[PDB]
RNA sequence: CAGGUGGUCAGGUAGAGCAUACCAAGGCGUACGAGAUAACUAUGGUUAAGGAACUCGGCAAAAUGCCCCCGUAACUUCGGG
RNA sequence: AAAUUCCUUGUCGGGUAAGUUCCGACCUGCACGAAUGGCGUAACGACUUCUCAACUGUCUCAACCAUAGACUCGGCGAAA
RNA sequence: CUCGAUGUCGGCUCGUCGCAUCCUGGGGCUGGAGCAGGUCCCAAGGGUUGGGCUGUUCGCCCAUUAAAGCGGCACGCGAGCUGGGUUUAGAACGUCGUGAGACAGUUCGGUCUCUAUCCGCCGCGCGCGUCAGAAACUUGAGGAAACCUGUCCCUAGUACGAGAGGACCGGGACGGACGAACCUCUGGUGCACCAGUUGUCCCGCCAGGGGCACCGCUGGAUAGCCACGUUCGGUCAGGAUAACCGCUGAAAGCAUCUAAGCGGGAAACCUUCUCCAAGAUCAGGUUUCUCACCCACUUGGUGGGAUAAGGCCCCCCGCAGAACACGGGUUCAAUAGGUCAGACCUGGAAGCUCAGUAAUGGGUGUAGGGAACUGGUGCUAACCGGCCGAAAACUU
């Protein structure tokens, strides 16, 4: 039974616990989801559950996407993702039309948090891959941040594939494992999650229960 | 006003006195030494306030045995028992970093 | 206002202080200015904050406009005629219109003017 | 680094055909009782007499 | 934070006044030592007629640090000099008393003898 | 064409100064532009804690810097240093 | 043991936590030597060499900022 | 092979592979009591330090470490860098030569050029395809990435040992290194922020300000970006195995791990964890939407024209960004700017007034100024619009 919710990174603050230690927390607004679709292995080949999140105006959802919310009896949402389950015991708890709130997670639980990391543009090999670069003095000529060598010589007469070079960095799918759930505020739909969460403030965030605990 | 003010509002400590940089302050710090839970006092000059509400810090500075010491505490921290305002200082800055290179008579603040 | 993200107008940032100060002087004098489009964009929060001083209209607001404008004749008409004209309007005292680009470097031109 | 060989007619033409001007959209304008065509970003100025039609 | 070739003020009456850090003990290729960490050091300056002489290789423990140290309650401590105390191999000081205050992080590092001798443990 | 080319005139405020900073008289904005927060390169600036651990080598950078008053070593060819 | 010493990082003392370089000697001078001068020498050197204080992005270990480029648009338009 | 040029030592940067294994992992034997080892067998997943001396490679040394492995790749790597050394022209010393000069003898000094065409490599788009045209969510064939390890505690001063010493296996705590995300904290930066101040010029003058001097300099500094910072990770469980250890059992009345058959078994291999992924041309799956005209003809699975769903350009912007792309919005609109109030940063504005001979100081007044963050507000610009875009059949 792997649980799961969609939400928004609201940014960071800090809180104190019972032993008066400071706790850096990230505020995820694990908002009220709804199901809209179930994947069964007889129909779909595998087992999962869709989740729909985010208030949107019904004039912004086009006609093909409105007909999919119409078949599930749900007002159209902004985001839509699946929670992949194991093959056994698919949706004996999930029903199409069911509302899911923040308090499926308990205090002291552990969660995997996945999101889209922040865009860093075209990055160089020092920023992107952690290279050292050449020196700043003792004669070094215009190679202070340049990569150095990119291979051998006439054997082999090529550059090997997967060689670390400059290019675009960020905007990746990043999962952070084993984050402590410090507090779930059911009054506001807010999870206080110890540590950092990938993405900018305002971004879509998927919060699943941890497999490694 | 901020987005995360509803998170921080049940965590703020009332009954913290008003003090500016330049004041002389007693800080009553909870200390755990094995299984004793005593209370140690840090007396010094406030040199910094870095704002932010629940994330607001302050720095206090004293001179112990020819060695200057600075402690930085969170305002609204529960390991502070209470804060007592000894002396009101009269300064023109807000960060007072120039006291780090002064000693003795020259490191003394006025009395308003 | 929000500072420039990217290279500043006219090379340095001290040249940009004078480009905004000379364009606001010419705007408040003629009511309408033809310039390149990135300068018309950069003039709009600059010039509207000077009209907000002239709407308040005290001596401390006049000393604050004179920090940016080195021309007393146009400081007069901002406080005597432009400021009292916009007393009933809450922001948005200017307007940018897009013009055909100029021959020679194909720079996108734009005009900027006060509303009525 | 100089070029090693001259390019063939096939290889120089494939690159050179991607140097081409992007045309712009034109919408309709009636000013002073005259039907003209301007690009859409110039539509407000065309209605205010700020555009010369030569 | 103290690494190799840093010079520290010796804060006991062993006879030394200045030591140069050689290693930061506590693992392969460990960079920095803060309050509570053990150093291999050499004596650079010493009082005439002392227990320790210039050129002796000793072991020390850092007790004061100019760089701020985070404590688990969100507090910070900062001194104005980088200081050390020369110790025996059973973590007891070679001297008989400590000068200046010491940081409290020596308590979980089992330096009970230096805490008892110290004038002020913050 | 960022190079080279002898002589004469040479104002103000600060300053020891024909240095330097700002200005006068008088000249000029000098001949591709307009935009845009990519890497990277050049030219500048700043940097916690440490302080030559860098490197063939303190290369480059940083540092010292003025005026008045005290005070000043080995050695020396008696001047110096 | 040298602007000269091959063997060679000779050996001994000093300096360093550690010194094939440096200073002090020793003499076994491969291959020192008295106007192709011998041994000293105050002052002086953009000279070579070794050490110290101060000082720092030289480095541990990099991060940020502005400008001229690179980059987009329009104009002109080469070269190996 | 190359002389109508294939740049030679060391270092730096970035690597990749081998195993003849240095550490960590599994074993056999031992002149293996224990703890430590010696020797052989298996094993390449990760790891494998900082300095002094020398141009050095190498080597010795200092302080550590679980360990400080050995080789290949033009003794990898100069259209990536350095130039100490070798190996031009200057000059000196020793030695040889009558001499000009010479020396794997020494010494000091001595220009490192190039706008990347093609393949390769890192990124990013345009086109067409996937048998109608579109929109949303996905399967994973096959890949990429990652993989390190210590100390103390309990078991236990028990096993073993005359003693000195001192465990395996299991359990727990806190580390070092590396990496990823992030900006709450701390720390850095700050070129339209606030303040102080020097020179000078100007705003007619006073007052209050501005230009210039590296942002003139100095003390601060929200946002963004960041590490010196904060959190998290390499978990555990299988499957098939290596060396090795067996079970049953012949050929060969005994015996034998093997010939039939069945087990145990490691950081290697395959799953599981994270990420890419249908141009995977075998171009997949589940869904939803449009589901429609008109003309000409040589009547063709013809050529046009107009549309639907949908999309694109334009436009307002972005914490998305080289261009492009992606994301948000476009009046039923809070998208950017303005404006109003907060947050925060600076630190007590101007004018008036009182005190002092004045420099200055108190009051008015947590003042005034102000960018990034949050919220209201329909004031400005998101417009009175263009371009694209839907189907022969037949066989069973
Ligand atoms: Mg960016
Ligand atoms: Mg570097
Ligand atoms: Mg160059
Ligand atoms: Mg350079
Ligand atoms: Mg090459
Ligand atoms: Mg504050
Ligand atoms: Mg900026
Ligand atoms: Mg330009
Ligand atoms: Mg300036
Ligand atoms: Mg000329
Ligand atoms: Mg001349
Ligand atoms: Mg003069
Ligand atoms: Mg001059
Ligand atoms: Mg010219
Ligand atoms: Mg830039
Ligand atoms: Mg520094
Ligand atoms: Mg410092
Ligand atoms: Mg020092
Ligand atoms: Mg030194
Ligand atoms: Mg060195
Ligand atoms: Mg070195
Ligand atoms: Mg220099
Ligand atoms: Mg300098
Ligand atoms: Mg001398
Ligand atoms: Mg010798
Ligand atoms: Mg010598
Ligand atoms: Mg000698
Ligand atoms: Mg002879
Ligand atoms: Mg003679
Ligand atoms: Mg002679
Ligand atoms: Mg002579
Ligand atoms: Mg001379
Ligand atoms: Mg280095
Ligand atoms: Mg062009
Ligand atoms: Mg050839
Ligand atoms: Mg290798
Ligand atoms: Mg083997
Ligand atoms: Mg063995
Ligand atoms: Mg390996
Ligand atoms: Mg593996
Ligand atoms: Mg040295
Ligand atoms: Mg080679
Ligand atoms: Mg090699
Ligand atoms: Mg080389
Ligand atoms: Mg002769
Ligand atoms: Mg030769
Ligand atoms: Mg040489
Ligand atoms: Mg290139
Ligand atoms: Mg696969
Ligand atoms: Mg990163
Ligand atoms: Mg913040
Ligand atoms: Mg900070
Ligand atoms: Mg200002
Ligand atoms: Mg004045
Ligand atoms: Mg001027
Ligand atoms: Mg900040
Ligand atoms: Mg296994
Ligand atoms: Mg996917
Ligand atoms: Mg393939
Ligand atoms: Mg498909
Ligand atoms: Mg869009
Ligand atoms: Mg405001
Ligand atoms: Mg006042
Ligand atoms: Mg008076
Ligand atoms: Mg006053």
């Amino acid at each position: 039974a792997r649980k799961g919710i969609l939400g928004t990174k609201l940014g960071m603050t800090q809180v104190f616990d019972e032993s008066n230690r400071v706790v850096p927390v990230t505020v995820v607004k694990a908002g009220p989801n709804v199901v809209t679709r179930i994947r069964t292995p007889e129909r779909d080949g595998y087992s999962a559950v869709q989740l729909a999140y985010g208030e949107i105006s019904p004039r912004k959802v086009n006609k093909p996407l409105t007909g999919q919310y119409t078949a599930a009896g749900v007002n159209p949402r902004r985001y839509l993702a699946e929670l992949r389950l194991d093959d056994s015991d698919a949706a004996t708890e999930y029903q199409v039309g069911q509302e899911l709130t923040a308090e499926i997670f308990a205090d002291g639980s552990y969660v995997d948090v996945t999101g889209t990391s922040k865009g860093k543009g075209f990055a160089g090999t020092m920023k992107r891959h952690g290279f050292r670069g050449q020196g700043a003095s003792h004669g070094a000529q215009a190679v202070h941040r340049r990569p150095g060598s990119i291979g051998g010589c006439a054997t082999p007469a090529r550059v090997f594939k997967g060689t670390r070079m400059a290019g675009r960095m960020g905007n990746d799918r990043v999962t952070v494992l084993n984050l402590l759930v410090h507090k779930v505020d059911a009054e506001n739909g807010v999870l206080l999650i110890k540590g950092a969460v990938p993405g900018r403030t305002g971004g879509l965030v998927m919060v699943r229960s941890a497999i490694k605990r | 006003m901020n987005r995360l003010d509803f998170v921080d509002k049940p965590s703020l400590r009332d009954d913290i006195p008003a003090f500016n940089p330049g004041d002389t302050i007693n800080v009553h710090v909870k200390v755990i030494e094995g299984a004793k839970e005593r209370l140690q006092v840090f007396k010094g000059v406030v040199i910094r306030r870095q704002g932010g509400g629940i994330r607001e810090t302050f720095t206090v500075r004293k001179e112990s045995y020819g060695v200057g010491v600075e402690r930085t505490f969170p305002v609204h921290s529960p390991n502070i028992d209470h804060i007592e305002v000894v002396t009101r200082g009269d300064v023109r800055r807000a960060k007072l970093y120039y006291l780090r290179e002064l000693r003795g008579k020259k490191a003394k603040i006025k009395e308003k | 206002p929000k500072p420039t993200k990217g290279p500043r107008l006219g090379g340095s940032s001290s040249h940009q202080k004078a480009i905004l100060a000379n364009l606001a002087t010419s705007l408040f004098e003629h009511g309408r200015i033809t310039t390149t489009e990135p300068k018309a964009r950069a003039l709009r929060p600059y010039a509207e904050k000077l009209i907000t001083h002239a709407k308040k209209g005290a001596l401390h607001n006049r000393r604050e406009v004179l920090k940016k404008l080195r021309d007393k004749d146009v400081v007069h008409t901002l406080f005597a005629e432009i400021g009292p004209f916009f007393a009933d309007r809450d922001g948005g005292y200017t307007r940018i219109i897009k013009i055909e680009a100029r021959k020679g470097d194909n720079a996108p031109m734009a005009v900027i003017e006060l509303v009525r | 680094a100089v070029p090693k060989r001259r390019k063939s007619r096939s290889n120089t033409r494939s690159r050179r055909s991607q140097w081409k001007a992007a045309k712009t959209e034109l919408v309709g304008v009636t000013v002073a009782g005259h039907a003209h065509k301007v690009p859409r970003r110039l539509l407000k100025a065309a209605r205010l007499g700020l555009i010369d039609f030569d | 934070v103290i690494q190799q070739e840093s010079r520290l003020k010796v804060a006991d009456n062993t006879g030394a006044k200045e030591i140069l850090c050689i290693r930061v003990l506590g693992g392969s290729s460990r960079r920095y030592a803060g309050i509570g960490d053990v150093i291999v050091a050499t004596v650079k300056d010493a009082i005439p007629g002392g227990n320790v002489k210039r050129g002796d290789v000793v072991k020390a423990v850092v007790v004061r640090t100019v760089k701020e140290r985070r404590r688990p309650d969100g507090s910070y401590i900062k001194f104005d000099e980088n200081a050390a105390v020369i110790i025996k191999p059973d973590n007891d000081p070679r001297g008989t008393r400590i000068f200046g205050p010491v940081g409290r992080e020596l308590r979980e590092k089992r330096f009970m003898k230096i805490i008892s001798l110290a004038p002020e443990v913050l």
